């Protein structure tokens, strides 16, 4: 039988996490803002030649709820670190994500990759060093998305699953 | 020769594209006939406008309860239920066609598809016929499924006969 | 003096009951007449036919999108959004009718029904009512509702108006 | 806020699992037999005075699958076992699915409550003192019910509650 992935998209709020989500397992945009409460998806890949089935948490980024993170990080083996290139507290915010990961599941190598999403927008806040930076102290990549195009949609997820398979 | 039957895959009335499958007659020759009859709708009755209920990735997408409409009903054209014919046939990989039940000699009128080998249903389901043309639309529906088969979107047999 | 408004609850297209607000007119006259219009849909469009998007039990119904239909639209008697009037009253228990938004001073029409105490809300949403009559209603509404608030069956606003 | 109350629904396939569940949360009867791959469900209830949230996992009783259990019986609070009265062999796989939880646990004491549904039925194979004495040996709560009748339905849940309650 086929492995089974689970993977837990988190960041602050409208960054583009349902978006990401829905074009990977729907292949459609939604233009929308939809606010999650909590999504759960499934679906079947080859990567690198393996099929394999992702199981993927979509999660809300709403501050309010951040002290409830902690019960869907003991059950998730990759996470999907989503912040927007034009916002700055998405950024900042990672450190808390990576800290609450680690203490969570007691461990400091967790399977994680960055994820810039706008990448089309006309802004811009976070430089590309610096996220390559952070990621470079934790080890993991970084990817730039866009929902609406679906430019490395694909790509940030996958990564993710090659990362699982090493730990 | 072995009959070969289409389905019109409509995604919330959208069309989707067809499916069509080989009936292995030579094999199971009362499975592949009731398949065949519901699926002309020439009893009066048959999988035309029925849903497809319960679709889960990584493993099949099951349909063709025609009479509730729920995942409870369906029948076959020899009554509400029939006996296993036989379980030569195994459930080898994706487009298997197979037919769903509630523990032995069930067969009623629905019955799913795999997207995986499910080798584990061997000698407990029916297995009948195969896709022939269109797995890539199985696939597709695939994404409109979920952990527990719930589904996202109807997914309909929107017209459905014999080639 | 602060009116009264009712809604006429369905499931499925068969009715449930009705439910009744008083809205603090007196506190927030701007976001009460707002919910009183378009309850009566005296402007030409309102509640009237919309349905119950977002029902999680023991916290809330939400509802209120009659423009898409899909939880993400609706739009006030002012234009398509209007600020927060005040946040005089809190989230203090079961019946409580407070404004939906996303984010500061983005009040339309999605409003929702407290089945519980929320007092996390208080200061993020405007409070502008609570059920008088009917509250078994809304009770009996949570018996669709579901963790992550998907309904599992239709809940509309078959009927609505003034009192 | 009120306490969330993790319980999960266990026992044979058709021995009315989703029939007692849905008339908890529902208050309507299933009469057709739609077998359950997974379900959850939420509730708040009044119990003893004091509002909580009931989170139901409604399971599958599908022998093939019964090395999957696990992951549900961690997370679990508290045991539904629910065994039909008209079915002997649904009364010996009760044991099963004890001694699994009792395994995946790690513990001896499990919250954990025993019913037997179906009681409408006009013909039982399983006597009332027989599943008496089962639960006497375990040392939980037993309960005949009828997911038709609605006979003791809100009791075996409410009583499954006030078991985990004392186990705090
Ligand atoms: C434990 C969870 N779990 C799984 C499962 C299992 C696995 N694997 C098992 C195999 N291992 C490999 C060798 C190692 C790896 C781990 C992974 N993840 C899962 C899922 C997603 O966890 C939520 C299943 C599964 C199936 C049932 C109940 C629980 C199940 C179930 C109930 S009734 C039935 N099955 C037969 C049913 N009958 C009716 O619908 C009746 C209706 C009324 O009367 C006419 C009509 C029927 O005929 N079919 C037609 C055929 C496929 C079948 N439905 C179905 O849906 O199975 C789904 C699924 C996912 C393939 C199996
Ligand atoms: C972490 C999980 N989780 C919870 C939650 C929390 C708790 N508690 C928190 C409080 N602790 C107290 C100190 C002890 C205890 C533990 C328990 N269990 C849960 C749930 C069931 O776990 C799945 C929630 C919650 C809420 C959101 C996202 C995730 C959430 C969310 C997203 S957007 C929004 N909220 C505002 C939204 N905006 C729009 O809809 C916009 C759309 C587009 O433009 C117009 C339109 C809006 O106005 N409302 C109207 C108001 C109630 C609100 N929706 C809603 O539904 O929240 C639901 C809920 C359950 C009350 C909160
Ligand atoms: N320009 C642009 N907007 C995006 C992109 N991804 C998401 N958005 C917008 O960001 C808003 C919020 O998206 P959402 O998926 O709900 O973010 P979430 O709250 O983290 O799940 C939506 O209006 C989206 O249209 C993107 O790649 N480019
Ligand atoms: N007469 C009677 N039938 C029941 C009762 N509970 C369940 N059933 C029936 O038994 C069948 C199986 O019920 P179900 O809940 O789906 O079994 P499950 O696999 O344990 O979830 C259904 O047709 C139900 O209508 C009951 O208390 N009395
Ligand atoms: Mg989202
Ligand atoms: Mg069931």
């Amino acid at each position: 039988g086929m492995t089974e992935y689970k993977l837990v998209v988190v960041g602050a709020c409208g960054v583009g996490k349902s978006a990401l989500t829905i074009q990977l397992i729907q292949n459609h945009f939604v233009d929308e803002y939809d606010p999650t409460i909590e999504d759960s998806y499934r679906k079947q890949v080859v990567i690198d030649g393996e099929t394999c089935l992702l199981d993927i948490l979509d999660t809300a980024g709403q501050e309010e709820y951040s002290a409830m993170r902690d019960q869907y990080m003991r059950t998730g083996e990759g996470f999907l670190c989503v912040f927007a290139i034009n916002n700055t507290k998405s950024f900042e915010d990672i450190h808390h994500y990576r800290e609450q990961i680690k203490r969570v599941k007691d461990s400091e190598d967790v399977p994680m990759v960055l994820v810039g999403n706008k990448c089309d927008l006309p802004s811009r806040t976070v430089d590309t060093k610096q996220a390559q930076d952070l990621a470079r102290s934790y080890g993991i990549p970084f990817i730039e998305t866009s929902a609406k195009t679906r430019q490395g949609v694909d790509d940030a997820f996958y990564t993710l699953v090659r990362e699982i398979r090493k730990h | 020769v072995n009959p070969t039957v289409f389905f019109d895959i409509a995604v919330d009335g959208e069309p989707l594209g067809r499916v069509s499958f080989e009936l292995f007659a030579d094999k199971v020759p009362k499975t592949a006939e009731n398949f065949r009859a519901l699926s002309t709708g020439e009893k009066g009755f048959g999988y035309k406008g029925s849903c497809f209920h319960r679709i889960i990735p990584g493993f099949m997408c099951q349909g063709g309860d025609f009479t509730r409409h729920n995942g409870t009903g369906g029948k076959s054209i020899y009554g509400e239920k029939f006996e296993d014919e036989n379980f030569i046939l195994k459930h080898t990989g994706p487009g298997i066609l197979s037919m769903a039940n509630a523990g032995p000699n069930t067969n009623g009128s629905q019955f799913f598809i795999c997207t995986a080998k499910t080798e584990w249903l061997d000698g407990k389901h029916v297995v009948f016929g195969k896709v022939k043309e269109g797995m890539n639309i199985v696939e597709a529906m695939e994404r409109f499924g979920s952990r527990n088969g719930k589904t996202s979107k109807k997914i309909t047999i929107a017209d459905c006969g014999q080639l």
